[PDB]
């Protein structure tokens, strides 16, 4: 009479390591870095905008392709390939660091800055570079001011702008910089062009260039309390609304289209990553709550006893 | 392995043991019979769960981006960024190799031991009315019917009473 | 556990021993008794010891400010800074909480075995004397008195000395 | 008859974390990560200097409030909140890096430039911001360089520092952007201003432009050997006496009281982090030699076998 | 040790076994020998040729350079950088202090194992016909020659030819 | 009759340290950390370039110490210490990035940018400062413009360069500042002085300022893309444009070449050649290398526990 102690095997056993084995069979084991994504953004959960063809800078300066993104609120802002920031050829002085912070927020909202200029300063000028509604427009966010009469010199003018929200203002301002002197003297007139941005945090000095034409912007925080002073005589695209951001959100830059049929905390160029295991090999760079990145296709994590067949 | 038994003085598993991770095979005069021990089987299974628990996670931390995907960054602070994603990846290459071949050969050899538990448990039971052929079975020297094989596994088995008659039998 | 004595054939701790770790408790006609061993409890203690001396440490490196307290700084560099700090103390996180569930698991099993040790050199020097219960005693065949059991403690019991009294009182 | 063996073991035992279970239950256990910190800045065996309200770009400028901090020696340097800068209202270009250079450093020595003005300049152009002794006063280690006549315009003036040393001297110089065009014809009069600094790896022109008025700081390394020419009619704010950092040390931010009868070798904003333990739970920014920052509230260590109660 | 036979019930090494790890000694009416054990020797060199294997191994990723050696770096860049290769190489060092800690710890214990496991393939085979001495030790109850020293080293020790034997000079 | 089991010992063991021992004695163990270099440059099996007085971005402007490093390919780039950039006083905007990206680079050709200019300009402006072959000569891949006759003004000149490659390429310029207004209205007239750079990438302004220096600029130009130059007296025109070819590993370090050894990691001291995980040379490494401790040894037991008689 006899009683025998034994345990179970499988037929066909998933190959481990081990410390002192790279070839060691098990009964079961699953694996511990993920090798694929979803070749899709999942926004389920996510007060969430796709700018689509707009380029977040544009969304505050107000390019016609962001006229559907001027203000809103949002956790997750997503931005997209070959985005169009200027309609007017030109660009931002400072850029990237402008677009991180657009980026980097949960929102955007107006503040109308109010200031009006004189009867011989014609400030509705437009462009066909800036198409809208058909017609020639502009930079919704901004104001071309030119001389009302052709020739005639552009008053030395001084535009003030003072902080009531007790919270951060984000301004821009344009300089133009004409393309033949001809231009320049039908716009702005003869006289020497200066142009003055003073405020207690920022102070600088803008002059603009002769050599169709093109327009810088420029950029500076306003402080609760604090005044800003634009005195000009010529070249300076002025503010109609300056920029207030608002808390922080998450910023994507992907390719993959949308999808509002299911979650994810985790994203990178190509898509989401949705999965519970703990490492990763899809790419270094990526955004949220996400898995480690590795240099491993797999990593086998034993689930079962040693395989030991027939 | 560590223990001695899977791998061991066992020679192999039986893969016709589908309802447990360990269990018996006993013969006796009447045939033979096959059955799965839940206590031991749970017991590894567990700490398996417990394991998977613990590693099958990911960090709470929100990280936003630093690499631009579209528009490009300074040759320098580039440099630097790569370089320090590069560092933390071998970092976490490493650590991720380093838990699983350690997790591995902590299941590999706590399975072991839940074997060896078992055995030893019912070489104690069995007490003199029994010896060690050197292959995972006990030689039982009584006519051990099936509910005596069932007291065995039920952890019922009272060696008082078939004493006499396995003495006797072993000596002989 | 592992070694499968304490949560294992031993039923549970004793919690009037204060005076060691590990120790003996025996039942005869003077009475009944309880003591501490030693160097089996020391040897437990001195490799918890070690432990903590590994562990409770830091490093000697001097890090310097890279972060301002009262001002603000480049907000590119700033965002790096974050990231970096966030992906190291990441880092910290896992190998601090992989260190410690490595260590307790390690010193659980570590004490398992010293128990078991003891069990098997009091098995040993008992020889054919004695008789495993299951439950972590040893039932002796002869008439051990007090002398005898601390001799049993201190291993110096000689078995051929009482051989003759356990082989009748065993066989019949 | 029988002989048993068997363990110790408690009532109250203590949990833990294993591989295999997040509720082990242990006879004893030790904190790995530090919860508690001591709020009193420990400088045992510690040459410092607690500034108080003396930012540390003062010292180099020579503020008021760092009368006591003009020169010295140190291992450590404590920065402390709301420390005033400059009296006069301003800000230096490229402040945040200049603060870093002082903090690291362990300590401060100066050297006369040796500039003299001829006698159409009035090199000590008090004001009622600066104000020391109950009187009108100005930075210590810099001159308001006007005209003495009010009429008169400033001269066309030329100084130049030589670094006679063999470690690099680090010279500080101010630029009076005035009010109001009457104030500035006050002090400089009619002439168009010009500002040019000028060494070996230096070069820029600073233009003035138009309650009170402000003072923006510039600064540079001279190198060994080499000289800095500071060529001006109007607005410049000269040195009198330049800097050199010695040696370096520990800059620790924070604001909480001293105290010099304990020892410490780890600091943060709230205070310093005296323990043994490995980890720390208080701040991700620390200074010094410290424990590790962790995402845990504890971590027990098991200083015993498994808790198996009777 | 964990399994209690190296540096526990085995008193001593043998620095006169040159040919392994593990082996055996005899003594019988012939006289005395010695002779090492493959099996359990091959057993624990291959798990350390493992660990060799793992362990001793660059990765291999390539590094630039983010600090000129030769120039004066900008001093708000090599703040961060030398904030982070510190926590870097404080990573580091920590990690390769508890992995060489962790794995001598299991290197000594894997030892430790096979010494065990060979004894206790031992015990079994003899079965009857021997009892422990308590010091790694078999005393054997019958005559057995070099031939048959020689049959419990490789295995093929049958225990049923000299039981009768045995078993009357056990009892006596 | 007896059989005794048992294991082997050594009459000296070696001390290792486990999680719960720091003198622990072992029969053997190995070292796992890396504590000798060789004080040399191991360049076997690689097509290397030892830059010697050549400073990386003086190939690029091709400054005189430069003149045998101006056009090449390589898998490895060498710098050496108070190597020459510039002949002429005068610093690159972002050096450090530019040199970096050089020391990335397995190779540099150039190209011509075909720059004319008309009569009243003189192209050949050479210096003291800059000595090459005995006479007074300038920077090989850039040109010093000035006006032809002193005291008269520069004229109005424009200046484009068309990638007409598949790659991108590297152009580099100098805007001179001038010592005196007597020097700048002698060499580029009583004008006021306007440089302006252009191109779908790349937009900047450049006025000189009033001892003497010429520093340097530089932007990449993509594919197809032109770059135009729009100047009148300032303008150090470049005469060629520079092409980073492939990838390769860039080396600072004063130690000596030899090219029997062989490496995948270096530093400033020299080489590691090492099988072993961790090091304790230098955090400052470059290539394939071990990770630095702060540790002198860390020993990895290859044995039991040695317990002699
Ligand atoms: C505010 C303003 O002057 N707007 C003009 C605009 C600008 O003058 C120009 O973009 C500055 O460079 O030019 C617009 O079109 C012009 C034509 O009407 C003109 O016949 O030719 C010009 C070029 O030589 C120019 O294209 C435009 O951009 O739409 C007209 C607009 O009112
Ligand atoms: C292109 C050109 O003008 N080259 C001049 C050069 C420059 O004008 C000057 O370096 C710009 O600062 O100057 C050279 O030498 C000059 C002497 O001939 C003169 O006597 O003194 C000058 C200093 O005031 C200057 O040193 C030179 O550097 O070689 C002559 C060269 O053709
Ligand atoms: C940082 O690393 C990335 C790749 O990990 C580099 O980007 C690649 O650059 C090569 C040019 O040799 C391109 O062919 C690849 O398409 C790029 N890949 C990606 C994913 O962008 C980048 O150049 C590195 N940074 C620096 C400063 O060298
Ligand atoms: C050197 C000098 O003239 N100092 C005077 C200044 C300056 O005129 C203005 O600050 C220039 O903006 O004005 C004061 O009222 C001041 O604010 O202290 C009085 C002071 O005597
Ligand atoms: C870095 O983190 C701190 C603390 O969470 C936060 O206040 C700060 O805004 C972050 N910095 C940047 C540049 O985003
Ligand atoms: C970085 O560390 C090195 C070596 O310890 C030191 O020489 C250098 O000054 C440090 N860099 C800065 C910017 O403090
Ligand atoms: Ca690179």
């Amino acid at each position: 009479d006899k009683i025998c102690l034994g345990h179970h095997a499988v037929a066909n056993g998933t190959i481990v390591k081990t410390l002192t084995n790279e070839q060691e069979e098990v009964t079961n084991a699953t694996e511990t870095v993920e090798s694929t994504s979803l070749n899709r953004l999942c926004m389920k959960g996510r007060n969430h905008k796709d700018l689509g063809n707009c380029h977040p800078i544009g969304m505050l300066i107000g390019t016609p392709a962001c006229d559907l993104h001027l203000t809103g609120t949002w956790d997750t802002l997503i931005e997209r390939k070959n985005a169009i920031a200027y309609c007017y050829p030109g660009a931002t002085v400072n850029e990237e660091a402008l677009r991180q912070k657009i980026m980097e927020s949960g929102g955007i909202s107006k503040i109308n800055t109010g200031f009006t200029y004189g009867s011989s300063i014609n400030s509705a000028g437009t462009t066909k570079a800036c198409m809208r509604n058909g017609g020639n427009s502009f930079y919704a966010e901004l104001k071309w001011l030119v001389s009302k009469n052709k020739g005639q010199n552009f008053p030395q003018t001084t535009n003030t702008y003072r902080n009531a929200d007790t919270a951060e203002h984000l301004i821009m301002w344009g300089i133009h910089h004409p393309s033949s002197t001809q231009e320049k003297n039908d716009l702005y007139g003869t006289q020497s062009l200066s142009i003055s941005v003073g405020s207690s945090t920022y102070k600088n000095n803008f002059v603009p260039v002769v050599g169709l034409s093109r327009i810088d912007f420029h950029w500076t925080l306003v402080q609760p309390g604090d005044k800003i002073t634009f005195s000009h005589n010529g070249g300076l695209i002025a503010p109609s609304r300056v920029s207030k951001l608002i808390g922080r959100g998450l910023g994507i830059q992907s390719e993959a289209p949308i999808d509002n049929s299911c979650e994810s905390k985790c994203f990178w160029r190509g898509g989401s990553i949705n999965t519970r295991l703990p490492f990763q090999n899809l790419s270094p760079r990526t955004v949220g709550q996400c898995p480690k990145y590795v240099n491993k296709k797999s990593l086998m994590l034993a689930t079962g006893m040693r395989n030991v067949p027939e | 392995g560590l223990f001695g038994a899977i791998a061991g003085f066992i020679e192999n598993g039986w893969e016709g043991m589908v309802d447990g991770w360990y269990g018996f095979r006993h013969q006796n005069a009447q045939g033979t019979g096959q059955a799965a021990d839940y206590k031991s089987t749970q017991a590894a299974i567990d700490q398996i769960t417990g394991k998977l628990n613990r590693i099958i996670k990911k960090t709470n931390t929100e990280f936003e981006s630093i690499e631009s995907e579209f528009s490009e960054i300074d040759h320098q602070i580039g440099n630097v960024i790569n370089w320090t994603k590069d560092s933390i990846t071998d970092i976490w290459t490493y650590q991720a190799e380093l838990l699983v071949a350690m997790e591995n050969q902590h299941t590999i050899d706590m399975a072991d031991s839940e074997m060896l538990n078992l055995y030893e448990r019912v070489r104690k039971q069995l007490r003199q009315n029994a010896e060690e052929d050197g292959k995972g079975c006990f030689e039982i020297y009584h006519a051990c019917d099936d509910s005596c094989m069932e007291s065995i596994r039920n952890n019922t088995y009272d060696h008082s009473q078939y004493r006499e008659e396995a003495l006797l039998n072993r000596l002989n």
